[PDB]
């Protein structure tokens, strides 16, 4: 239609004021021309930030695919418009959308080497393992196009995400394999979680053993001060508690609240762990940020068989 | 004793008459220089078994049809004269291993760029995407050329190994077609990317490409020697250089060689052979017709080197030597239709590249 | 008693809030996971609109009491988990001592496998020299008792508690939380006898985060019945 063409033209031109008048007129936000291009596509490739904000407020299909399969995120990531990428993803943009050739927005950013864009794409869960039509991952495009650093960074981001998913699931053979291929055992996600954190919490004994021998920091602290020993106490994995303690796990390590692994073991109700913790020198007198001993937590939860052993002091 | 010659109006017929009138002064045989419309489609029927012009001027792509019927006389120049012209020019007039005509001028697309916006043009096709953002920063595009017709896009597709019909010793293998090989795919894929990447627009045609570069809106374009008169009217400080290289290979644009064929039913053929050989194909002879209407790049070297002073002409010659001759066989008519639909669909996303090319390979009577 | 079988293990948590305080429009997004078996919340919050006009601690309450640990003998009094997956509405009117007051509505419900807490907020009558707009609150949190009671009229629960917001000078700002929850589902919910919840919270900062954010570890348990 005519009004359709007006909005597409106004988007390419970047006339912020002209769009608002066009939106008040009820102009279809998802109107597409012959090529399937929408006003949101053009504003992204053009680089107009203010228009994208308004178009999304009016319910523009952020995952609209043109005849080639490109989406607004393809162009914004391709043309290096970081502000556009950041806002597009915030509004639910498909971070792993693929065009007719199987190329994700990460493939494009790796070709041109926009580091700052690749980081935000990875942070939002970009499939670095995604394969294009030509059997090339974004890491492959980073190397052929000469961006070797982003290739390394892409390689790293692949292994950590693969490694953490290997520990969480509980595949021993795979964890051993990835470390052979340069997987960083001390790799931590946005959450500060390491493969050891998940191997302990999830209860996979053999995986915990492997990671530790590869230099896994047993006292690794996530953003809440938690340690694999804290997680092993809450979950109640006795063998894991002993293993961590034998490899130098700080038995009086404190999370942000001040809980030791002893507080937590008394919280969930895992007696056998309380004994091992004390056997390895757990300060029974230690209090949390609110002055609560592991004893006070035991009586509050109504598991006095714990308090009885803590009454021993 | 008469000489009737035909030549299109847009070509230099006034200067040709000066050479013809000078020929009348030495042989006493009249030389009529006439420019009638529809001279190409009317020749094969009027003169097959009737009176027709003794000499004809037109692109070689048509002599393939005339030679199929045998309406043009076989010409045989001595080795001394064959060496005056560029070697590759005879291949345009070569049919079934035989020579049909005298090549006069050569035309082939060349890279035309705006020196003001871009003093140093790109030498490789891979440089445009990066350059496009740098120019798009100032509101101007890098490259813009006709995409509807395959004749304008072909040099990039054929750069890496694409070919219409294999040319071997003056004969095309009609069964073998080369619009499906990796070279055409590798090339066209890059073309589609530029459109997919918003570097160009699928709807781009001849007019807006000319208007865009003529108005200074874009910094580069691809066109033949015919658009020069319109650019200099636009007063754009334009230049001409070799087409950029893709995959290390040079772009292969189709070459059109304006040739001069002799009618089979002519009462004076030996004396007519002398006119073309000794009077038209000389510095003074070609200069006369060149003053009327320019011929661009010429087949005769001694006058090309004099025209090589102009880099715009010498540039066209550089592409011609690297480009591919346009086949004169009639099967090209199906080649254009089949290839035109491929670029249009792949450019508009209506069909994938591989699907578009394979449909064109068969459409041109080829086997994948 | 279905609805509680959903909290048996770790459940991801998404939190989106869009609020207004004295015209200082703002929006914030938090993510994480929570384990109701231990009343444990492992969350991180990020302000998407840039800077927060109000201090992070003031919104801790507003930012999923269903994860609160319920002893096996109080499962009859777990109004939150009994309302799932349908969810429950949460309305608060927080009174800041000698300052303005927030007024919140939020729908804590399951959207897919994850739990979400969509929140609306409006704060009014806050002094520019006040402890809120002045960012005079410390970046820390105390332990409190959340007293739950039943409201036979609304088919839901009523909750009232005061919260101590530490001040840098050493004083304290109190925030009277007058809360009212009602179920969204038109089915059976177990309205509990009067009891309370015990909360422990600690606030931290991600060193590798440039945006205005808040990291929060929270432990909650229910008590008051044998």
């Amino acid at each position: 239609s005519d009004l359709g063409k007006k909005l597409l033209e106004a988007a390419r031109a970047g006339q912020d004021d002209e769009v608002r008048i066009l939106m008040a007129n009820g102009a279809d936000v998802n109107a597409a021309d012959n090529t399937g291009t929408t006003p949101l596509h053009l504003a992204a490739y053009s680089g107009h930030l203010e228009i994208v904000e308004v178009l999304l407020k009016h319910g523009a299909d952020v995952d609209a695919s043109d005849v080639f399969g490109y989406t607004p995120l393809h162009l914004a990531a391709y043309w290096g418009h970081l502000e556009i990428v950041e806002v597009l993803l915030k509004n639910g943009a498909d971070v792993n959308a693929m065009d007719s050739d199987g190329m994700t927005p990460l493939h494009l950013a790796a070709k041109w080497g926009y580091l700052e864009i690749v980081e935000v794409l990875l942070k939002h869960g970009a499939d670095v393992n995604a394969q294009d039509k030509f059997g090339k991952t974004p890491y492959d495009l980073a190397t052929d196009n000469g961006n070797q650093w982003i290739a390394e960074l892409l390689k790293r981001a692949a292994l950590r995400r693969k490694l953490l998913e290997a520990a969480r699931a509980g595949h021993r053979d795979e964890v051993e394999d990835l470390i052979k291929n340069g997987a960083d055992v001390n790799a931590a996600d946005d959450v500060g979680v390491t493969p050891l954190h998940l191997a302990a919490q999830r209860g996979h004994l053999e995986i915990v053993e492997v990671l530790l021998k590869c230099g896994a920091d047993v006292n690794a602290a996530d953003l809440w001060g938690q340690t694999p020993l804290h997680l092993a106490a809450t979950a109640g994995h006795l063998e894991i508690v002993e293993v961590l303690l034998k490899n130098g796990a700080d038995v009086n390590a404190r999370d942000n609240i001040g809980h030791t692994p002893l507080h937590l073991a008394a919280w969930a109700g895992h007696l056998e762990i309380v004994e091992v913790l004390l056997k390895h020198g757990a300060d029974v007198n230690a209090q949390d940020k609110f002055g609560k001993t592991p004893f006070d937590l035991a009586i509050d939860n109504g598991n006095e068989d714990i308090a009885e052993v803590l009454q021993k002091a | 004793g008469n000489l009737v010659i035909w030549i299109n109006g847009d070509k230099g017929y006034n200067g040709l008459a000066e050479v013809g009138k000078k020929f009348e002064k030495d042989t006493g045989i009249k030389v009529t220089v006439e420019h009638p419309d529809k001279l190409e489609e009317k020749f094969p029927q009027v003169a097959a078994t009737g009176d027709g012009p003794d000499i004809i001027f037109w692109a070689h792509d048509r002599f393939g049809g005339y030679a199929q019927s045998g309406l043009l006389a076989e010409i045989t120049p001595d080795k001394a004269f064959q060496d005056k012209l560029y070697p590759f020019t005879w291949d345009a007039v070569r049919y079934n291993g035989k020579l049909i005509a005298y090549p006069i001028a050569v035309e082939a697309l060349s890279l035309i760029y705006n020196k003001d916006l871009l003093p140093n043009p790109p030498k490789t096709w891979e440089e445009i995407p990066a350059l496009d953002k740098e120019l798009k920063a100032k509101g101007k595009s890098a490259l813009m050329f006709n995409l509807q017709e395959p004749y304008f896009t072909w040099p990039l597709i054929a750069a890496d190994g694409g070919y219409a019909f294999k040319y071997e010793n003056g004969k095309y293998d009609i069964k073998d077609v080369g619009v499906d090989n990796a070279g055409a795919k590798a090339g066209l894929t890059f073309l589609v990317d530029l459109i997919k990447n918003k570097h160009m627009n699928a709807d781009t045609d001849y007019s807006i490409a000319e208007a865009a570069f003529n108005k200074g809106e874009t910094a580069m374009t691809i066109n033949g020697p015919w658009a020069w008169s319109n650019i200099d009217t636009s007063k754009v400080n334009y230049g001409v250089t070799v087409l950029p290289t893709f995959k290390g290979q040079p772009s292969k644009p189709f070459v059109g060689v304006l040739s001069a064929g002799i009618n089979a039913a002519s009462p004076n053929k030996e004396l007519a052979k002398e006119f073309l050989e000794n009077y038209l194909l000389t510095d003074e002879g070609l200069e006369a017709v060149n003053k009327d209407k320019p011929l661009g790049a010429v087949a005769l070297k001694s006058y090309e080197e004099e025209l090589a002073k102009d880099p715009r002409i010498a540039a066209t010659m550089e592409n011609a030597q690297k480009g591919e001759i346009m086949p004169n066989i009639p099967q090209m008519s199906a080649f254009w239709y089949a290839v035109r639909t491929a670029v249009i669909n792949a450019a508009s996303g209506r069909q994938t590249v591989d699907e578009a090319l394979k449909d064109a390979q068969t459409g041109s009577g080829g086997t994948p | 008693s279905k609805g509680e079988e959903l909290f048996t293990g770790v459940v991801p948590i998404l939190v989106e809030l869009d609020g207004d305080v004295n015209g200082h429009k703002f929006s914030v997004s938090g993510e994480g996971e929570g384990d109701a078996t231990y009343g444990k919340l492992t969350l991180k919050f990020i302000c998407t609109t840039g800077k927060l006009p109000v201090p992070w601690p003031t919104l801790v309450t507003t930012f999923v009491q269903c994860f609160s640990r319920y002893p096996d003998h109080m499962k009859r009094h777990d109004f939150f988990k009994s309302a799932m997956p349908e969810g429950y509405v949460q309305e608060r009117t927080i009174f800041f001592k000698d300052d303005g007051n927030y007024k919140t509505r939020a729908e804590v419900k399951f959207e897919g496998d994850t739990l979400v807490n969509r929140i609306e907020l409006k704060g009014i009558d806050f002094k520019e020299d006040g402890n809120i707009l002045g960012h005079k609150l410390e970046y820390n949190y105390n332990s409190h008792n959340v007293y739950i009671m039943a409201d036979k009229q609304k088919n839901g629960i009523k909750v009232n508690f005061k919260i101590r917001h530490n001040i840098e000078d050493g004083s304290v700002q109190l925030a009277d939380h007058y809360q009212q929850n009602t179920p969204i589902g038109d089915g059976p919910v177990l309205l509990p006898d009067n009891h309370y919840l015990s909360t422990q919270s600690a606030l931290s900062k991600d060193p590798n985060e440039k945006r205005d954010h808040m990291v929060l570890l929270e432990f909650v348990t229910a008590a008051g019945i044998t």
